[PDB]
RNA sequence: CAAUGGUAGGAGAGCGUUCUAAGGGCGUUGAAGCAUGAUCGUAAGGACAUGUGGAGCGCUUAGAAGUGAGAAUGCCGGUGUGAGUAGCGAAAGACGGGUGAGAAUCCCGUCCACCGAUUGACUAAGGUUUCCAGAGGAAGGCUCGUCCGCUCUGGGUUAGUC
RNA sequence: GGGUAGCGGAGAAAUUCCAAUCGAACCUGGAGAUAGCUGGUUCUCUCCGAAAUAGCUUUAGGGCUAGCCUCAAGUGAUGAU
RNA sequence: CCGAUAGUGAACCAGUACCGUGAGGGAAAGGUGAAAAGCACCCCGGAAGGGGAGUGAAAUAGAACCUGAAACCGUGUGCUUACAAGUAGUCAGAGCCCGUUAAUGGGUGAUGGCGUGCCUUUUGUAGAAUGAACCGGCGAGUUACGAUUUGAUGCAAGGUUAA
């Protein structure tokens, strides 16, 4: 069976979120917990409690058994985008994007 | 380096403003105008 | 409108159709009485100030006037009302009988 | 200066073969059966 | 039997889009729009099946036009590339303890530094509540933030002589 | 704290200044000024299909009449080799 | 006659944010559901957010709340690719993977042949002459009056009325 969770409008480029989602995709739940907290990037305190909250889904709502749980799909999807300024030299503004992230992750036993 | 627009309360008042704008029959005009296109401020 | 808020009357329209009832509050600015036992409702009854955490909370909820018609004394079946100017005041009468 | 072309997508993602991070030393802790970079301290009992 | 390359141009026959008339139809047992498909006509184009959608819309003959867009350094919206690139705005911090879900960045301490005819104290003008105390962390702050000139709800200015 | 205002002021004079502007400030109107110049002008098939030359022109990258194209109604072998 | 880029600048707390010393210039921004019945209670988290349970025909109908196109950004996969000189297609064609509006089918593609975008402006442009970053909207021979020519209709030595 899977389980899922979400957090939606997380405020964090979807690039760079990504590049920690490449690092526990397919992996045991167990030792994803430990890749993201012992990991120095931005994301990685959001998308662990996205990682925890899949995990308690899957054994209160579903009645799943922790031990066996596997990161199945953990991606990032873009949320809307701020639209800032940043004053210039002669008189002009240049844009700046404060670009937002929707995070998913699915856990799965593995089973049919 | 010095800007123009060195603002000045008593200045300002006495060169655009209700009285100054009701002494002279263009600036009557001026209130005139203002009021047909329903400005929330006149002066 | 035409419906007070004593009036026994017929639901001819809704789910709750063919169900006898009484009226009991009218609201004339939208139009649209309160009858008795039809258009149940469950309304989450969230923890207040002064009350438990509940449950749902059954009541009635409003219905359009258009979906009722009174109830004539003798024959008892669904009717339109009229007026006759009688006692110098104006009376409500069943269009198929005598006064209500 | 300028770019003269805008880059394809095909280009783009080719350039980023490369940017990509790898996980960290992380073994297995003795003392309790956890997760510690190497040569680092434990962050949970913290033993060495 | 004979003819049929074509720019500027001339001439002919048509396809589709909105609205009206008359006639006749289809729609909650699911209209229009949207998406997908290996279908049909010489073309512009027309159907049919499924998915989504939730109330309107085709057909026939005639009529009337804000009637068809790839280009105008066109106008408005919103999304790329450049690119994890340039930059992050003059000057010194360190460690200890504390608070917190989270601390290079908040509070207290010690030491060290820097200005001192001023980075000190007053006061015009100008600005109008930024002042104070409790609380908060969405956005603002070129990083972070438990903090703030930011947000929340309570306060604060006293004259016969200035 | 006041004064001089654009067909105008001010200038120990530089075409210098009059709100980041000055061989004549800004804003609204006449106003869709005019533009023989450049750029654009949106569906489909069928038949025919050319000119870059006379002549006149404050006229030669504009225009007008003729020459060459098309469609229609006539005339009826008057066309070509 | 218009139907939210339209129709008043303004369908909305519009002559308003905002800009300017001033005269003045001048926007963007509509839609839950029949009914608030607007998600009691449990679970992860500081909260935001979420997974269930419930209300309802329906909750991707959960307050940026009818439908939800394209550009753009991702995740999984069937076939393909590290000796190769590419206006990126087209015609020929093995091998492999599928099975339709059922018809001399659909996807991919080893290798072979032939192939210098589109528009405008020009005697002549692959042009190193012009324009366009991509997608969407919406953006240019109208109609009043008069003249002329053709078709079509009434009547005809007559035809026809204006206020
Ligand atoms: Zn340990």
């Amino acid at each position: 069976m899977e389980a899922k969770a979400v957090a939606r409008t997380i405020r964090i480029a979807p690039r760079k979120v990504r590049l920690v989602l490449d690092l526990i995709r397919g992996k045991n739940a167990a030792e994803a917990i430990a890749i993201l907290k012992l990991t120095n990037k931005a994301s990685s305190p959001v998308i662990e409690k996205v990682l925890m909250s899949a995990l308690a889904n899957a054994e209160h709502n579903y009645d799943m058994n922790t031990d066996e749980l596997v990161v199945k799909e953990a991606y990032a999807n873009e949320g809307p985008t701020l639209k800032r300024f940043r004053p210039r030299a002669q008189g002009r503004a240049s844009a700046i994007n404060k670009r937002t992230s929707h995070i998913t992750i699915v856990v799965s036993d593995g089973k049919e | 380096v010095k800007r123009t627009y060195q603002p000045n309360k008593r200045k300002h008042s006495k060169v655009h403003g209700f009285r100054k704008r009701m002494s002279t029959k263009n600036g009557r005009k001026v209130l005139a105008r203002r009021r047909r296109k329903g400005r929330k401020v006149l002066s | 409108m035409h419906i007070k808020k004593g009036d026994n009357v017929k639901v001819i329209a809704g789910k709750d159709k063919g169900k006898e009832g009484k009226v009991i509050a009218t609201l004339p600015k939208k139009d649209r009485v309160v009858v008795e036992g039809v258009n149940i409702m469950k309304k989450h009854q969230k923890p207040t100030q002064l009350n438990p955490e509940g449950g749902i909370l059954e009541t009635e909820a409003a219905i359009h006037v258009s979906n009722v018609q009174l109830l004539d004394p003798k024959t008892n079946e669904p009717t339109r009302v009229g007026y006759k100017f009688v006692d110098g005041k104006k009376v409500r009468i069943a269009k198929k009988s005598g006064e209500e | 200066a300028v770019p003269k072309r805008r880059t394809s997508k095909t280009r783009k993602n080719k350039r980023r073969t490369h940017f990509k991070i790898s996980v960290p030393g992380m073994t297995e802790c003795p003392n309790c059966g956890e997760y510690k970079l190497s040569h680092r301290v434990c962050k949970n009992c913290g033993s060495y």
